[PDB]
């Protein structure tokens, strides 16, 4: 799942 | 890791990371360039810079561990990088808590063209  | 980081945001918010937050702007969920959107991105500005903090770590995927002193989240003691994972991803949910109130559907999913220029952290 997400990138930051 | 980013699914604690994303469950931290759910009971921050009330909103989903995925897709609330992890598309949002020019930062959030995908970081890089760009003057950050409104309050919202600007909390994964900061966030990202605080990864950039240790380079020696692997925010994605190292787990930390936290509770809730009544609705105060407090970092338990891991390893020095789970603490300072854990430092920024609190910080972040903190952050997305007090702008709540000027986050706008508009910037999900928002274009990387109009994300441009370098802004140091």
């Amino acid at each position: 799942l997400v990138r930051y | 890791s980013l699914l604690e980081f994303g469950k931290m945001i759910l009971e921050e918010t009330g909103k989903l990371a995925i897709p609330s937050y992890s598309s949002y702007g020019c930062y959030c969920g995908w970081g890089g360039k760009g003057t950050p959107k409104d309050a919202t991105d600007r909390c994964c500005f900061v966030h990202d810079c605080c990864y950039g903090n240790l380079p020696d770590c692997n925010p994605k995927s190292d787990r930390y561990k936290y509770k809730r002193v009544n609705g105060a989240i407090v970092c338990e003691k891991g390893t020095s990088c789970e603490n300072r994972i854990c430092e920024c991803d609190k910080a972040a949910a903190i952050c997305f808590r007090q702008n709540l109130n000027t986050y706008s559907k508009k910037y999900m999913l928002y274009p990387d063209f109009l994300c441009k220029g370098e802004l140091k952290c």
